[PDB]
RNA sequence: GGAGGUAUGAAAA
RNA sequence: GCGGGGUGGAGCAGUCAGGUAGCUCGUCGGGCUCAUAACCCGAAGGUCGUAGGUUCAAAUCCUGCCCCCGCAACCA
RNA sequence: GAGCCGUUAGCUCAGUGGAGCAUCUGACUUUUAAUCAGAGGGUCACAGGUUCGAGCCCUGUACGGCUCACCA
RNA sequence: GUGGUGGCGAUAGCGAGAAGGAUACACCUGUUCCCAUGCCGAACACAGAAGUUAAGCUUCUUAGCGCCGAUUGUAGUGAAGGGUUUCCCUUUGUGAGAGUAGGACGUCGCCACG
RNA sequence: UGAGUGUUUGUACCACAUGUACAGGAUAGGUAGGAGCCGAUGAGACCGGAACGCUAGUUUCGGAGGAGGCGCUGGUGGGAUACUACCCUUGUGUUAUGAACCCUCUAACCCGCACCACUAAUCGUGGUGGGAGACAGUGUCAGAUGGGCAGUUUGACUGGGGCGGUCGCCUCCUAAAAGGUAACGGAGGCGCCCAAAGGUUCCCUCAGAAUGGUUGGAAAUCAUUCGAAGAGUGUAAAGGCAGAAGGGAGCUUGACUGCGAGACCUACAAGUCGAGCAGGGACGAAAGUCGGGCUUAGUGAUCCGGUGGUUCCGCAUGGAAGG
RNA sequence: AAGCGACUGUUUAUCAAAAACACAGGUCUCUGCAAAAUCGUAAGAUGAAGUAUAGGGGCUGACGCCUGCCCGGUGCUGGAAGGUUAAGAGGAUGGGUUAGCUUCGGCGAAGCUCAGAAUUGAAGCCCCAGUAAACGGCGGCCGUAACUAUAACGGUCCUAAG
RNA sequence: GGUAGCGGAGAAAUUCCAAACGAACUUGGAGAUAGCUGGUUCUCUCCGAAAUAGCUUUAGGGCUAGCCUCGGAAUUGAGAAUGAUGGAGGUAGAGCACUGUUUGGACUAGGGGCCCAUCUCGGGUUACCGAAUUCAGAUAAACUCCGAAUGCCAUUCAUUUA
RNA sequence: GAAGAGACGGAGCCGCAGCGAAAGCGAGUCUGAAUAGGGCGAAUGAGUAUGUAGUCGUAGACCCGAAACCAUGUGAUCUA
RNA sequence: CCUGAGUACGGCGGAACACGAGAAAUUCCGUCGGAAUCCGCGGGGACCAUCCCGCAAGGCUAAAUACUCCCUAGUGACCGA
RNA sequence: UACAUAGCUGAUUAGAGGUAGACGCAGAGAACUGAAACAUCUUAGUACCUGCAGGAAGAGAAAGAAAAUUCGAUUCCCUGA
């Protein structure tokens, strides 16, 4: 994998600038970059789905196995079964080579050296890929995630952000690729399913480019780190881990501004004394001559003069309730729920919330965290008992899957609200890192962590006194990350959240955790740990 | 911004026409209806 | 029991 | 004519690189003290010199203007 | 020699239709000092002019302080 | 006489006032129709003829405004000269603006209906 | 410029070992052959040791014993069983080794070290020791440093020169009623902007004032009247524009291609205008208008280089390179 | 009696004899000997037929009292991890040609040939520390005393230090 | 006797190196180059400038054009002067119709004082300052409702001329 | 061949066809889709060899004149 | 069987070819690497294929050409102190 | 140092140096100047210095010129230009 001279520019805001990058063959290369760095568009370039404005973007003939960074579902009723049979090309080929046969009853001496071609290809391309996968895929499922096999039969829109990934990262390796682009392989999973992600990674022979915002997981697998970065448009490739990134880079930028301080002083010192030429009197001519001297100097200085590169700048959040939070802002009372022909996910669960009391909604993947939460909001209608919000209550809902955007509307368009005025919607979606035409940009272009800021924004624009946040920091950049927690620490209000990320809840402070599918309020603590564990 | 851009035929892949816009403006690719001297009739031309 | 070494607050009444 | 500056009472950030007006001292009020100082707790105090442009948005960018500071205003 | 700068209460300073300090008087104190309060003290250096009207503008005279001040 | 349509510098205009609709033009009656209002059949478009000269419209009176504007005189100035020569004057030619006498409430055409 | 040692390494043979998904009898690597195969040259079963291991078994070494088993056959599975060939993963070694480093050696090279001979000799050349040593020195190449040294550059206008200002383009006044006309004369602008702020069809007329009217105030929006331009025309000024060039709407891209009679301007290079013809179009019923914008600034010769197109050339010829 | 130079000396032959140079003394620095330094392309020389109490270079200039603060910047010295970095090594890939295949099509081995990425690659530079008898540098604003004045005193900005 | 010029020597002055040393002398490249100054030799005849535009590391140089000279070609004679006619233009002058500048008068919004009464509020005042309007009167290179004399362009025009 | 004229020597040069960058076409050709327009040419013909004169180019180029630069050499009998 | 080896050639750095590295032949020098050999080798202006021409890395070779310090015999729209 | 070589002795052999201020080949090799400045470039491989020469030198018998199909060592002249 080699690019030179890339460039890639939509409309007015440019992604890569003569970048450059080359990666060895059997190496474990962890992407990073902040969210909209580019780093889903390489794997596009890679995919030959876009195409550099100039340059050249250089790819090795072996197969590749992508992993979107969303999940690609054509059809709402679609088969967990025939997604993941939809990574191999079996299906496609026969249904051609049925064709083919077709063509050849009708067509007699005509077509034939067409046809004949075609089919043994497709012949020679099945056996490729030997049909027997039809068991062996059966059977990858419970040997990679113990994926159930009722699952299996089930629709796939259906599953849980976390169950979808499983089957997603499954469907990569069912195709059995030479080349691994994983994009977010762990964003959804829970703890003990990217335990095997992780061994998976470390033991597969071959070339895997992963990006993700998980520090420590890339730190178990990678061996070469790629950052992308998102003001100088360029690529730059470090061999070690992320902290060894992290000090090359820290110590390149100290060592950059150290440069651009020195430069700067040589010119205030040539200034300075053009100023004292300038304002000498006219009869001090040898004065006067030196000031023109040096004023063609600090010319030339001023002209070799380094600029610092603007720094980054981070998200910028102040969530404050309108209202006041009561002692029981949420009553929920023996209510039990249970998907039309699945067993009963909870039964009688009855718990009551304080007030600016953060708590958590503990459990695994496909356990009901989300079903609880959309129980709540009232999309899910308890099958039994009442759920009861003090009239003091204000309610924001963060969905797990980012379903709250308008694709074929604008940032400003989602935004905005009969509350606010242009500016302020502006002056917010700056805070948010949507700079002027920023904010006119479609969402169906934007990647997953900028859509997770829009939803985000709404949630603070609502000034609610409870939120309820399922994975919020899903997406988000490690920064950003640490920004959202810490701002939620000093909310002041109730917070019912879910989150598969340790960092994020410990900054968070939770209260009071809920136990899935085995109801438990109890006290937050590392007893936590007691329950993932059991 | 405004810079000049080159409008090329999409059926023969001609750089015709020689125009400017600006980018903050018309951040998309301009097309327009110009005539095509190769093949002599109106066709549509896009910005490279 | 005994010996040596180990912050400010005026003047006069 | 050449530069440097006009942000709270004073001194200073923030200006480059447009989103949100701050730090220090000081002042007012209440505490502690026999009382003062120190210390502790509250509060106030600027629409950023001014007038127009640019912007969705100006302390910040552009233009002019008014003030204050330093220098210069002539060399054989 | 020339051109400017000024002259306002007892002192130091503001200012075309007075402030501090000082001095008195009160309170507080056994009495004071310090505080706090109140009071008085010229008005514009002197003449002339402009103006409806001059401390403010214009002249002249005094008094002082600034500056600049000749040749190869 | 009215209605179309023009030419000519408003001497054609503006203001004020008076008369008429027989025809014609208009207002005028409605939105079913093609068509339309960044709302409104006000406009545009369409269909029709209940009433009116009320208005527009045409005719007429008026010099109040605007417009046109002679002659005389003067400023200026080409040429030829002079002086006490920043300026001023003389001869010869030309000659305004301003001000005024006065003109002017239009004229020269084609077509349809009377 | 040559010897070894060791270490960490990459390559390549040669030894070995491993192959457990499901079902399947069960630890099934793939392909080809495969009815026969192996064993007194010690088979089966058995005992232990060792390795693997997914814990099920697999592989292997040894102890005894002495002749048997395995395969085809059978169903399973996508794939079938023995054994042979080609190999394929995976992990250990052997060897060839290629590198980097480690020290060590000595014979190259060096000694302004000692002694010996030429020999009168503090040169030199040989000889013997000693020291150093594949280093140094020297050759080629390369990076850095290098006023130690060398060759050079380091504007013009200008009420002398310096300092300050200016240098190209557009507009006005100067400019003396054609045009042109200078000053370090008096004033301002330009180095763009617009995807509509272009074209066309249709339609519309402003600024202010008076009066009345909630928030609302001098002044927001609304209504009548007066109101010939006192507005607007992206952007300086001049000229022009209300038969619009100002403003709104619909459709569009003529902000077209090949040109171009004839003019203006002009030292040249350039600059400006242009009816009209052809091609193929936009708008409009048609007339017709459209080769950007109310007009006049918004720009830079050649050389050199980039990108695209090209029925052009192609150093014997076909290509190619290069043009 | 004052300035300058300690002194005797030296200097612009031919407009300057001096406060200029030199000087003894001081200090810093380089130099372990085939010393550093210098002449020379080299050989060969001086340094020395000397050996750190010696030799070269910089500055200061008898003697007496002293020689304050700053190592941020520039040099020099040290450091060796990192970043940057030439030739050389290395040769993944892409063109040209064409044996041979071809469905005008087009593809295309080997050889030669035109370019060539990864990787490897010292010093230096970046960077860290020291160094001023090394090159050099050594600040502002506001208020405050019971006559007035002034500010011992207090705030505040900046700096490497004021 | 030694040190020789891309050098030497220098108690150091750009000091000396054969009577001139910021780089000795001699010979040669060599007739260096000089957009600079000076000089450039007989006669008569015909004609006879320019000291301007544009560009220029250009300004006392140069190039093209303009002005002079010599030869040639051709013309429906295209040049000059004057007259007649028709034109384009905004100067002198004049004027205030626009835009600036501006004087006085009438009136006054409004502003300033000032009282009563305040709920700054409701008034009554300076002949206090006074917008806008209007009457009268000025002014202009970058004002014009107007507008010459001249000059300029042109005429198959007319006379003279070449 | 007399240091001559002259003879021979037709290789070569200029002219007689231009147009286009070129392939190429040709009184036409280039641009262009064009039998259109336009550019350059033909219609619309004189050149060439030599002499001579004017001017220009390469040469010192009308004559004289630097401070200087560079390369061999000669100078420490003055002076350091 | 023999027909010129550290040669031809290549890299690097220079130089000569009208040709200033340019697409650059051809030729030479320094340094390093480094062939084939008759089914072979070189050139025909990068390079490859075909064709054509030639046979390097050994040597010698007169004439036509350049000049005149000199000696002889002359010549001149060459000088005349 | 044993053989020997090196040294030393003798004989033998052929060199030294000068020119003709010319012509030839080679080593090394400027600057003024032109570019209207100047560094690539030009002056120019010139001037100078040095070595080697001969009456001439140098070159010369194709690993050539070509692509008319051919020519047939080199040198010099005209032309190509
Ligand atoms: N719309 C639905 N229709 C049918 N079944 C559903 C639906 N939504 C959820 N389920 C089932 O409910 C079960 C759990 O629901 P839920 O979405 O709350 O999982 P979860 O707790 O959010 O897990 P995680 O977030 O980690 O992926 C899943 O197995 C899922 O298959
Ligand atoms: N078709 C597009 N049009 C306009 N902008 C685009 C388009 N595609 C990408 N962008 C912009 O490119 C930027 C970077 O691309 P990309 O989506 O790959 O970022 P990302 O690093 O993958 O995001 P994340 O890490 O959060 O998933 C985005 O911010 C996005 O706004
Ligand atoms: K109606
Ligand atoms: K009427
Ligand atoms: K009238
Ligand atoms: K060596
Ligand atoms: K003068
Ligand atoms: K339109
Ligand atoms: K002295
Ligand atoms: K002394
Ligand atoms: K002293
Ligand atoms: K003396
Ligand atoms: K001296
Ligand atoms: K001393
Ligand atoms: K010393
Ligand atoms: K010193
Ligand atoms: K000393
Ligand atoms: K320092
Ligand atoms: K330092
Ligand atoms: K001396
Ligand atoms: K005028
Ligand atoms: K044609
Ligand atoms: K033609
Ligand atoms: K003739
Ligand atoms: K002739
Ligand atoms: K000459
Ligand atoms: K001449
Ligand atoms: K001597
Ligand atoms: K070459
Ligand atoms: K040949
Ligand atoms: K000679
Ligand atoms: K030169
Ligand atoms: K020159
Ligand atoms: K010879
Ligand atoms: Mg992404
Ligand atoms: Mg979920
Ligand atoms: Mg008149
Ligand atoms: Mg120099
Ligand atoms: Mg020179
Ligand atoms: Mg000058
Ligand atoms: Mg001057
Ligand atoms: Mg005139
Ligand atoms: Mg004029
Ligand atoms: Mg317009
Ligand atoms: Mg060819
Ligand atoms: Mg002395
Ligand atoms: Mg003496
Ligand atoms: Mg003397
Ligand atoms: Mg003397
Ligand atoms: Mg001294
Ligand atoms: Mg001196
Ligand atoms: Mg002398
Ligand atoms: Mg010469
Ligand atoms: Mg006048
Ligand atoms: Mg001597
Ligand atoms: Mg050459
Ligand atoms: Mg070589
Ligand atoms: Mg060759
Ligand atoms: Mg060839
Ligand atoms: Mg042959
Ligand atoms: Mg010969
Ligand atoms: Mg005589
Ligand atoms: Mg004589
Ligand atoms: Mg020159
Ligand atoms: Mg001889
Ligand atoms: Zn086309």
């Amino acid at each position: 994998m080699r690019g030179q001279k890339m460039n890639l520019t939509f409309g007015l805001e440019e992604v890569y600038e003569d970048a450059e990058f080359h990666l060895g063959d059997f190496d474990k290369v962890g992407i990073v970059g902040v969210n909209g760095a580019g780093k889903t568009t390489l794997f596009r370039l890679l995919l030959r789905e876009l195409k550099l404005d100039k340059g050249k973007i250089t790819i090795g003939n072996s197969r590749i196995g992508y992993l979107p960074q969303e999940i690609i579902i054509m059809d709402e009723k679609m088969t967990v079964l025939e997604f993941l049979a939809e990574g191999r090309p079996i299906k496609k080929m026969e249904t051609e080579l049925n064709y083919i046969y077709e063509k050849l009853t009708v067509v007699d001496d005509d077509k034939q050296d067409r046809l004949l071609k075609r089919m043994g290809w497709l012949q020679e391309q099945l056996e490729y890929f030997d049909c027997y996968e039809a068991e062996s895929i059966l059977l990858d499922l419970v040997d990679s995630m113990q994926i159930d096999f009722d699952l299996f039969d089930q629709p796939i829109s259906e599953l849980s952000g976390g169950q979808k990934s499983k089957i997603s990262f499954a469907k990569v390796l069912y195709s059995k690729p030479e080349i691994l682009l994983l994009d977010q392989p762990t964003n959804h999973l829970d703890s003990s399913t990217k335990e095997f992600v992780t061994k998976y990674l470390k033991s597969y022979r071959g070339s895997v480019l992963i990006i993700s915002h998980d520090i420590d997981f890339l730190n178990q697998i990678i061996d070469k780190i790629m950052y992308i970065d998102k003001v100088t448009h360029k690529i730059s490739i470090y061999e070690g881990d992320y902290y060894t990134y992290k000090k090359k880079y820290s110590e390149n930028q100290l060592l950059r501004e150290k440069m651009i301080i020195q430069q700067e002083k040589e010119v205030k010192e040539l200034a300075t004394f053009v100023q004292k030429a300038k304002q000498a009197s006219q009869t001090n001519h040898a004065l006067k001559r030196m000031g023109l001297e040096r004023a063609i100097r600090l010319d030339k200085k001023k002209k070799n003069l380094t600029k610092r590169d603007k720094v980054y700048k981070r998200v910028k959040m102040d969530i404050k309730p309108n209202r006041e939070v009561a002692r029981t802002p949420l009553k929920v009372e023996n209510v039990t729920f249970h998907y039309p022909g699945h067993p009963i996910l909870y039964k009688d669960l009855s718990f009551q919330i304080s007030g600016k009391e953060r708590f958590l909604v503990v459990g695994e993947n496909g356990v009901g965290k989300s079903t609880l939460l959309k129980l709540l909001m009232g999309i899910n209608i308890p099958d039994k008992g009442k759920i009861i919000f003090n009239d003091k209550t204000d309610v924001a809902y963060y969905s797990q899957e980012l379903e709250q955007l308008d694709e074929e509307k604008t940032i400003l368009e989602n935004v905005k609200s009969d509350e606010y005025t242009d500016w302020k919607l502006r002056a917010t979606l700056s805070n948010f890192l949507f700079y002027d035409d920023d904010v006119n940009k479609k969402v169906n272009v934007l990647s997953p962590g900028e859509k997770a800021r829009i939803v985000l924004c709404k949630v603070l624009l609502q000034k609610a006194n409870l939120l309820i946040l399922d994975q919020p920091t899903n997406h988000l950049d490690p920064e950003t990350q640490s920004i959202i927690g810490a701002n939620f620490n000093l909310f002041e209000g109730t917070i019912i959240v879910v989150s598969h990320n340790p960092s994020f809840v410990e900054q968070i402070g939770i209260n009071r955790m809920l136990i899935l599918p085995s109801g438990n309020i109890d006290n937050y603590s590392p007893e936590l740990l007691e329950y993932y564990s059991n | 911004m405004r810079v000049n851009i080159t409008l090329e035929c999409t059926s023969c892949k001609e750089r015709n026409y020689l125009t400017n816009k600006n980018k903050r403006n018309n951040p998309d690719r301009l097309e327009k209806q110009k005539y095509c001297p190769r093949e002599r009739k109106v066709t549509l031309h896009r910005e490279t």
